[PDB]
Parts: C-alpha cells; structure tokens; sequence
DNA sequence: CAGGATGTATATATCTGACACGTGCCTGGAGACCGCGTACGTGCGTTTAAGCGGTGCTAGAGCTGTCTACGA
DNA sequence: TCGTAGACAGCTCTAGCACCGCTTAAACGCACGTACGCGCGTCTCCAGGCACGTGTCAGATATATACATCCTG
DNA sequence: CAGGATGTATATATCTGACACGTGCCTGGAGACCGCGTACGTGCGTTTAAGCGGTGCTAGAGCTGTCTACGA
DNA sequence: TCGTAGACAGCTCTAGCACCGCTTAAACGCACGTACGCGCGTCTCCAGGCACGTGTCAGATATATACATCCTG
C-alpha cells in the first residue's frame, strides 16, 4: 500500500531456464522488495505465466519477466519497467494473453494469438 | 524529385518491435542508414570475393552467410547467424 | 550452487584473505635439518587458501638478478619463486627478512600445500592451497619445483 | 607446448630485426602471447575461409586471402 | 683478462646481422607445432599445405619484426634503451589491438 | 505475397534482392541471398536499437540521441569492434580517466 | 590566417575531450599542424573526388566517401 | 585568502565536462576559414555544401579527439602527467601517419 | 592487330579490357579504360623494377632477390606508402638504429 | 592441368626494357604478381565505386584515371598519369 | 648560379657560422639610455649572417616561465625570445649572462638587422641578418615584435 | 694513449640448380556485325632436438561427365 | 518456361603425413660484472599465352685472404 | 581536523519545433514464363569577433529532351 | 550492325555567398603560485515506398531548488 512491490520466485523462460532480476539474481526464495519502477504508486498487479505486468498510478502499463507471447536477447529486460498503453485502468493478465484498457474507455490485448 | 530510397522507414519500423516508445534523432535516424550502409557494404564483398575465390557466378546465402559469420563480431555472428537461420527456415516454408 | 557461483565464493574468500594479509592457523618452528619450518596451529581442510607466498614482485630477471647478488653472499637463504603469468616470468622475490609466513614454508614432492597463480584484477599473486586435510602440529611442505641437475647437486633434500 | 616453441633465440632474433637493443626478462614469453594472439586472429578467419569451400587441406592462398582480410596483404604467394 | 666485448656492442651487431638477413628467425618445425596447436581450437582434423604453412610463419614473423621495431620507439621514448613488458602493450593500444 | 512477409524480416527483402543485382556485387544471386541477409542486417539494426533503447531510457526519456546510440556502440564489445573503424557523428568520448588523473591523498 | 583559427580554447576543448590532463606550451600549434596535416590530406582527395564528377559546389557525400577512403568512415550523413 | 581550486581540478572537471558533451569544441566560422584555405592550393574558385563542411570539421574533430586520447598515454606511458610536444608525435609513429 | 602493339604497352592490354568484363568490376567497360590502365599497370611496373635493377645491381650482381625488390620499395618514399599496407615476403627491414642505440664515448 | 594465366611472361618482359641483364627470383618473381595483383585490384573499386557515386553503368577512362590519380601516391600519379595519358594517345592513333 | 644553388651556399655559410659561434666583427659598448648594445667594427653587407640570438631552447611557456620568477626580480633584463617553430612555440631564453652577443643587441623598428627562423635537421635556431649595408661603428639594431599595450607602457623605446 | 685479439668486409675457385628460352599446343582474344642496486648482457660448457633425407602410404584436392533442381 | 549453374558420383594423382637414425647447430644453463633501470551479344578464325622440356650462368658455397673495429694494462 | 564557498546533480514550469503518422501518388517489385626551478594552471580584467538574422543576388546543381558517337 | 549510354544544349530553382550592425560569449592578456617536469530475361499488374502536409509531445529551456565536493585558518 506504501508504493513498493513485495518479491518472490522466478520466472521459467521461452527457452526454458531460471532467472529472478535480470543477471543480479536468478532464485528469488527469499521474499525482498523491488526497487523504484515508476514515480507514481502501482496500482493493481497481473498475473499468468512468467509475465508479471504491474500498472502505475499515472496509468503507465509496466512490465517484467519475460512477456515473450517487447522484444530483445542477452537477458538485461527482466527487472524493468516499462512500457506500451496511455492511462490503463485495468491491467488483467491471463497465461500468455495479455489485457489491457485505457481510461479513455478502450479495450486492448497485445500477446499469444 | 528523384525519389530517395531511404532506409528511414524500414529504419524506424525496426525500432518499434525492439522498443515501442519512441524514439530517436535526425542527426541519429542518418547515423542508421549509414550503419545499414557500411554492413550491405561490407557484406557484400566478402560476398562478391568469396564467389570468386571459390569460383561460382552467383551469389547464394552460401557465401553471404559464410561472410555474415567471417564478417560479424564473436558472439553477434552466431546471434545473426541464427536469425538468418530463422529467416532462411521461414522463407522456405512459404505457401 | 553451481561451479561458477562456487568459483566466485572461493575467489571472493580468497581476494579477502589476499587483501587482509591474514596467517592464521600457522606459527614459525625450527625444522631438524631445515632451518625454519612452517607448522599448523589449527586444523586446514582440503582446498582451503593457507598463505601468500608474499614477497618484492618483478619481471624474469627482475626477481633473477638479486640472484647473482645473492650467490656472491650465500648466508642469504634462496628465497626467489619465479612462474610464468601470463606469457612473461613474473615472480615473488622474499629474501628480505619479513614477518609474513609464506617464504618460511618448506620443501617436499609430496608435501600438503600447492602453488596456484591467482590473478586479481591484472596483478599476479602466488597462494599457497591446501593439497590434502593438513594435522596440527604437522610441518607445511610444498613442491618448489627446481629439480635440475646443478641444484639437486648442492642440496640434495629437493629429490625427495 | 606450442606456445614454448616460439623460444627466447628467436624471439630475440625477430626482435633484433627490429633494433631491439635489450630485451628485458618479462618482455619475451609477452612475444608468445602476442605471437599467440596474432596466430589466433589469423589463422581462426583463415580456416573459415578453408570452410567456405569446404577444403579439409587449407590453401596457402587461403591464408593470403586471409591475411589481406585481417589487413596486412602479404605479397610473394598468391 | 681474457678477450671480451663491452655489454651491448655484441647485441649491437646482433641489429647489424639480424638486419641483413632475409632468414625466417624462428624454427619452422617448432612454429608446424603452434601452427598446427591453434588449428584445433578452430577446426578439429584438418591438413595444410607446407607452402600456406610457411606464410602463417611469414606474416606474423613480420608483423613481429615490426611491432618489436614500433616497441623500440615505446621505451626509447620513455627514457629507457631497454624493451620491457609495458613497453610492448603501449604500442598495441597506439595500433588499437587492444584499446 | 510480400517475401518478407514470408521470411519474417520487417526491412524489405525484396528491397535486398533488387539492391544486390543492379549493386553489382556480382553476377548472380540467390532468392535467399538477400533474405538471410536481410535477416543479418535486421538483426544487427535490432541488437543494435535496444543497445541505445536501454541507454537512452538511462541518460534520457524516451527518444536516442546521437551520442546515445554510440554511447551505446563503444561499451557492447562485440560492436565496439564492429564499429571500431568508423567514426559515428555527434558521438564524443564514453567517457574514461586514467588512474594517474583522478585525485591522490 | 587559417591555422590559427583552430585556437587555443578549441585544441585544449578538443584535447579535455580525452581526458587530456594538462597541455604543454609547444603542444597547442603542433596540434594545428596535426589539424593541417589532416585537413590537407582530406580536402584533397575530397576535392579530387569532386573533380571526377565535374561538381564546382563540393557534395557532403564527397568528404564523407572520401572520408571513408582515406580510412576513418564517419556515420551519420551520406 | 579568496576561494580558490588547487591546480588540477578545475581541468580535472574540464575532463567531466568536455567528455560530457557533444558539441563541437572548435568555432565553426573559424575553421570554415580553415576549410576555405586548403581547398585553395586544391582548386582555386570552389563552392561548398554548408552541410559537408560540418562533416569536415566534424571528422577532424572527431579524429583529434581520439589522436589526443591516444597521445594521452604518449606521456602517460612516460612518467608524465602533462602532454608535450613529442609525445603528440610519438603517437603519429605508432599509426603509422609518418613513419 | 594486338591492341597492346597499337597503344604501345607491353602488359597485354587485351586481358585488361578481359580480365576487366568478367572481373565484376561493373557492367560496361570501354576500351581505352583497360589500356589507359594497362599504362598505369606497367608505369608502376617499370618504375618499380628498375629501382630494384639499380638496387639489385648495387648489393648483388645481376639477378633481383626479394629482400633486394623491398630493399627498394621501403627508400622510395613515394612507393613507400604504396606499399605501406603491404608486406613483401623475406624482406626484412631496410636497417636503422636509433640515435640512442648506437655507441657513445 | 587448368591454365594459370600468370603475369610471369608480362612481368618478365617490362623487366627487360628498364633493365636488360637479367635478373629476378623465383620468390620475387611472384612477388611481382602479387604486385599487379594488388593494384589491378585496388585500381578497379575506386574504378567502380566511382561509377555508382557518379551513376554511370560502364567503366571508361573517365573512372579509371579519376582512380589512378586518386590511387597512385603523389608524383607517382602525375607520371603514369603521363604514361597513361600517352598509352590513350596511342590507342586512338593506330590505324 | 640558380636560386636553388644560392640557397644552399647561403645556407652552408649560415649553418658553418652557427656551429663554429663565431661573433666577429661585433663588439660590446654603453649606449645612452639603452644599458648595453652592440656596435660593428667592420662593415656588414645587406643579407650577411650578423649572429645568432643565443641562449636556452625549449616549449612555449617552456621559455614563459622564468618570466614569472623574472618577474619577481626586476633587476635580471627581459631576454627572452619566442618564436612559431613549424606550429609550436619554441623560443631562446637568453637571460644567463654569456659571451654570446646576440642577447645584447637593442630594439629598433628601423634597424638594421631582421630576425629569422633558419632550421638546421630539425632543430630550430634564431639568426639575425643584415636587413641593410651596416656601417662601421654604428649600433646593431632589430625589431623586438612586442608592440603590446602593457609591454609599451613600461618602457616606451618599443614604439620607435 | 694504441697495438693486438674478434670477427666483419672482401676476393676468387667451383660445383649446383633455377632462371631463361625453345616448342607443340589450345583456348581466349580479335574481327565484323647522482647513487644504491639488481637485471640482463657476454661467453663457455652441457644438452636438447631441429634439420636432414630416405621413403612408403594414401588422404583428399582436383578434374570430368551426367543428371537436375535453382533462379533470372 | 528454360537455359544452365550447381549437385554429385566417379576417378587421376599431386602432395601431405608419419617415419627415424644422425651430425651438430642451437637451445639451454650458469658465473661474472657493468651498463642501465629506478628512486631520490554472337559466330568464326587463329596466334598469343602457357605447360613442357632442356641447357647453363647467376649465385650459393667455402677456404682464405685482408680489413675495420673494439678494449684493457 | 570540518564547516562554508563553488558549482554540479536535480526538479519542474513552459514554450518551441522536429518526430511521427495520414494521404495521393507512381514506380519498382511481384508473378508466370629528493630538490632546484620553471612551466603551466587558476582567476579576473580587457578586448576581439563569433554568432546571430535579416535578406537580396545568382551561381550552379539538378533535371529533361534530343541527337549521336561509344562499345558490347 | 545497332541498341543505347553518354554528350549536351536547354531550363527550374535549391542553396551557397556577401552583407552587417550588435549583444556578449569567448578569446586574450597577465599576475600569483604550486603541482610537476627534470636532472641528480520480359511483358504486365499494382501496392509498397516516398514526397508532401500537418498536429503535438519529446526535449530544449530556464529559473530554482538542493546537492556533492574541494580547501584554508
């Protein structure tokens, strides 16, 4: 409720192995927070694969893990951040489907098709 | 006007798919055309020689990749060398 | 843990031991028939880091050279360690008489410690690594590794 | 060894040919790293080269080609 | 005192000699060795004509014969007249091997 | 049907297979040819945007500068060959001291 | 005047450029010689490569694909 | 006894700053002179692209950036901190620009 | 008529205007471009060759070695830079010593 | 036994007119061909390339020399830029 | 004889005349209001080589340095000499008091001797040559160059 | 301050093999369209192995004819 | 569609690899000490060009001069 | 041993223009065939001219249609 | 022979050159002193791509905080 983000796991890859924040850890058992992602308080959360995608006060649609279904190699991605949306009031992740929509009354879903 | 054939479009495309927003220079949106000039350059060479080193008139992905691995950096080399991988699988398995 | 996270623990163990200049678990004893002699005060497990063989660092000649300064004064003990890091002869010089433990430690083939070159950022530095689970109270022995012709000759101690 | 071969009369001699007027005790097996590096950036391009059109025998002109490439054309065979 | 030649007139000659001649100043049979050592690491079981061989030794032999040349001026211009490790680094930084 | 389309490859692979012919890189050249060489070029144009995309979030907000994308360039190793020889406008020095520079008591 | 255009609080700019700690007093014009020299051996080529396209205005691509020639291929415009 | 950076500093962050920034450290009214110049004893009554003479500065800038980061070790590799004549040129002989 | 006897250079002027066409070096190449080249070709041949011949003659007797053909090409500061890239098999360097290297009493 | 077409017999001929006794190796003797390599090489790119950046698909003396002047070094250039110059005399002058 | 010929026997004469050092014809005496200046006891053609202006060489400041220890004592003359040797600052500071002659010739826009740059294998070095025919015991003089505010406020012979 | 021990510049007999020129051949080119101190040099004894060739075995480069899938 | 380069099984034979005792050049080891580091487009005709063979003079060779050069009592 | 004078990291209001996306268009792409000492740094006053734009003049790059000599 | 690239006179209009007073940033000059140098293939169909126009959010901008950092009594 403060603003930061409670942690724990690790998400399983494309490829298929273990990674937690980037190359800085790889198990996440132990339960730490999450640095600052984003001035303004994350909202809600959005769970389902290994694609976990928090939502700023402001309504910036953040996102960590993977999120494979925005694009990049090399690892470096897991423990951001941003970005994509304008003002989403509800971020509502399935497995590998995303949801999304924006304050401005519309609908979205960028993933897995 | 002669039209311009610029990677500036293709250029900009690329960039949406590696990260949405934005963004870049003018100054920079030149600095890509002349990173995709000197590599369709530099590849090309080692692509045009290797034909007539191993003496076949006709350049294939054969050489192209062959320079693409004997031109690129380490690491990089094997990365491209899998995309092209892909893209070579992808175009073949075409309707 | 994985090789490489066990690797990074050991040299961070290491790197610590090698910075702080610690030689503990180990005490000066007059050896029969060997001058000075290095023994355990504690019990050293298999692997674990003993001592810097610490000395004056330098180049080929740059440690060879207090050599044909030093056979003009033989009372002055051979204590020269030369090794090859990384393509050029660099070495760890320990003639002058210092407190520090690695340069007191004996010789034997079969002894229980091993010379390791550990790299730390560019600068080249001989440890001392335990072969084997080393006993209280028992002599510190490592392989000094000249067994030519011309040194076997003066003392024959080496051989074995 | 290999890299022992490259040894100190012939280090010394190559680096007489270039005036060298003392070489000091670290500098030579230095020579051997180097030599070492240079075999290593050379002959890795120059196989790849024997690769390409798939010689199990690797030509000289291979290694010319090659040497071009890196960019010291050598001259004499070709 | 037996006959003998002040240090670095010897060596100094060693220049003039090694300077003349045209002889590959490192044993070939040695080199087939390293020539054949950095094959493996690229390509494990493969041949090379005697002809390329000598070449490998040719060219680095010569880039060597140069980069030892270049290091002279490395510690000549560092007040020193004797070659020692930095000295061969400082030039492959100039040349951008490295650096 | 667009070949890229096929391929998978977003910069013009046809646009490839029509600037290599009339390059005259040679006489010949394979349907593929420009295609995996499309893909050679896109995934450098690739590997290389996000370099900066990271870096420019980093220093910036949202769009690459000129001296983001090779302060981006000069620290990735494997480019930093690559682009080793060139000379990338409005760059300027990712920047270093020597260790006989910085203050000393 | 040409070469003292490139000025004292310009060499020493372009010198703090890399990390540059201190510039000696001979230095600094050694420096527009240097500047010279470069400038000399491109324009030249340059110019010459506008030559043999008939241009009397000097193209941008012109010193850049001349910049390339002569060895250092500067990015951005071409 | 007024406020004061002892020797080196200031420079110091000179280093900071100038390896900050990408803006061309040299006049460019200044060096268009320069420019116009050497295009004299090249082709006397010539015309040039206000864009291209950028490029011009701009490379030579680029150029002296690194030629003076390299002759940054010329005296580094010396026993100096204070970049002289010499050294400048030392580093013109191991590119090869003059010898 | 051999285009060489016509133009009046030795180096077959006509494996110029052949070696040229299925070189690659472009499309269409005119006739004058192999032979104002062949020109090019043998004026360095020529005005290499007789350095080593006066050179040659100078060390040796009669016959040019290698070491002798580079023994020449360094001292021609033009050439010097022409084949300043380069590097003539069994040469060797055409000798100097430093100031600081020779003796000193 | 494919023929290699090797300059050995030109490279031997132009010998002869700058000097006539005698006189070559077997290791120079290629050598030289590794110096009408280089430069028959060199000399076709700035031929080329100069072709594209001045759009005109067919390589005439125009480039060639453009080149040659723009390849050779300094005083070099000038006199087989002469020598050129006068081989492109002789060429047009013969019946 | 071709002005390439000239050029050469002009410029063995003035490499000669500065090996040997030779300041002949040229003597030291008290002009009025100038401390010392040199006079001619022979005849000096137009072009001769009259003596070099003598002293320490060195950089830019490397001559600008002593000037602010020269500064700080008064007493010790400005003689000091900069100079653009081939792009870079390189000077003669001729402060120390020699036999050389050079170092004492006064200042005069009008004069009778112009200085020059004459290299010699890479080393700079400052002659002073007869800008017209100078007459025996007449003062040997040349334009110092500093026509400055701060410089022609504190002695105001420069101007003339 | 200088004559004698090292070893380099020089001279000339003498055998060896690669430079050089003749020849049948075949395809590409032509024609018409300052000072403490130690590191490294110099020189001689011990010792490792490079260089030598003699040569049998055969991998594999190189060339050819045929069928056919690639790309303009 | 279709001309044809490329795939490819098939085959001649150059040339790379392993062998292996032996004269000895050369790498190696070591003692003494002083200079020196260091800190203070296409069909046709045909001769130019190349592979092949063969004789010998340029040059590698070696005993043997004379020579320039470096160094301590 | 430490608190106060420099100036750099940082925050946020606010106008500006280049990044970015829509559109008619047209051609290219698609498909089928240690120590003496001086040199250079730091900081403030005097002074040169770079940078600014406002803008008229026109050189000359760029494009087009036609005739014809070049080279496959 | 003959398809056609290149020569070339002709013509639109971008863009390079000279102008020129002015706020002021910056080059310049100089005094004090301490860290530091230095010695000791082709015809056809058509939509992908580019030039053009237009709206605004990324970023340059600037007053204004707070901040890390360097230095003498």
């Amino acid at each position: 409720s403060n603003g930061e983000v409670y942690a724990w796991g690790t998400f399983r890859c494309n490829e298929g192995i273990l990674g937690f924040y980037q190359d800085k850890i790889k198990i996440q058992k132990t339960p730490w927070k999450v640095p600052t992602f984003s001035k303004y308080n994350i909202v809600q959360l959005a769970p389902g694969k290994d694609h976990i995608l928090f939502l700023d006060e402001e309504g910036m649609v953040f996102a960590w893990g993977n999120g494979q279904q925005m694009e990049r190699f090399r690892l470096k991605t897991l423990d951001p951040r941003p970005f994509g949306l304008r003002h989403v009031k509800y971020i509502a992740s399935g497995e590998n489907h995303c949801f999304a929509l924006t304050k401005d009354n519309k609908l979205v879903s960028w993933g897995l098709n | 006007k002669t039209r311009k054939e610029s990677y500036a479009i293709y250029v900009y495309k690329v960039l949406k798919q590696v990260h949405p927003d934005t963004g870049i220079s003018s100054k920079a949106m030149s600095i890509m055309n002349s990173f995709v000039n000197d590599v369709f350059e530099r590849i090309a060479g080692e692509a045009s020689r290797l034909a007539h080193y191993n003496k076949r008139s006709t350049i294939t992905s054969r050489e192209i990749q062959t320079a693409v691995r004997l031109l690129l950096p380490g690491e990089l080399a094997k990365h491209a060398v899998s995309e092209g991988t892909k893209a070579v699988t992808k175009y073949t398995s075409a309707k | 843990k994985s090789k490489a996270e066990l690797q990074s623990e050991e040299r961070k163990r290491i790197d610590e031991l090698i910075e702080s200049g610690k030689e503990e678990g180990m005490k000066i004893d007059l050896i029969d028939g060997k001058g000075r002699g290095v023994i355990a005060t504690k019990q050293f497990s298999r692997g674990d880091f003993v001592v810097e063989y610490h000395g004056d660092l330098i180049e080929i000649t740059d440690a060879k050279k207090r050599e044909a300064l030093y056979a003009q004064d033989p009372s002055t003990g051979c204590y020269m360690y030369y090794f090859q890091y990384l393509s050029k002869t660099y070495c760890v010089d320990a003639t002058r008489e210092t407190n520090r433990l690695g340069r007191l430690i004996n010789h034997s083939k079969c002894g229980n410690c091993q010379t390791k070159l550990h790299d730390i950022d560019g600068v080249p530095h001989l440890i001392l690594i335990a072969s084997r689970d080393i006993a209280a109270g028992e002599e510190l022995l490592y392989d000094y590794g000249d067994r030519s012709k011309a040194s076997i000759e003066a003392f024959p101690w080496l051989k074995h | 060894d290999n890299i022992q071969g490259i040894t100190k009369p012939a280090i010394r001699r190559l680096a007489r040919r270039g005036g060298v007027k003392r070489i000091s005790g670290l500098i030579y097996e230095e020579t051997r790293g180097v030599l070492k590096v240079f075999l290593e950036n050379v002959i890795r391009d120059a196989v790849t080269y024997t690769e390409h059109a798939k010689r199990k025998t690797v030509t000289a002109m291979d290694v010319v080609y090659a040497l071009k490439r890196q960019g010291r054309t050598l001259y004499g065979f070709g | 005192k037996p006959h003998r030649y002040r240090p670095g007139t010897v060596a100094l000659r060693e220049i003039r000699r090694y300077q003349k001649s045209t002889e590959l100043l490192i044993r070939k049979l040695p080199f087939q060795r390293l020539v054949r050592e950095i094959a493996q690491d690229f390509k494990t079981d493969l041949r090379f004509q005697s002809s390329a061989v000598m070449a490998l030794q040719e060219a680095s032999e010569a880039y060597l014969v140069a980069l030892f040349e270049d290091t002279n001026l490395c510690a000549i211009h560092a007040k020193r007249v004797t070659i020692m490790p930095k000295d061969i680094q400082l030039a492959r930084r100039i040349r951008g091997e490295r650096a | 049907k667009t070949r890229s389309s096929r391929a998978g490859l977003q910069f013009p692979v046809g646009r490839v297979h029509r600037l290599l012919r009339k390059g005259n890189y040679a006489e010949r050249v394979g349907a593929g040819a420009p295609v995996y060489l499309a893909a050679v070029l896109e995934y450098l144009t690739a590997e290389i945007l996000e370099l900066a995309g990271n870096a420019a979030r980093d220093n910036k907000k949202t769009r690459i500068i000129p001296r983001h994308l090779q302060l981006a360039v000069r620290n990735d190793e494997e480019l930093n060959k690559l682009l080793g020889r060139v000379t990338i406008a409005q760059g300027g020095v990712l920047p270093n001291i020597q260790s006989v520079l910085l203050p000393k008591k």
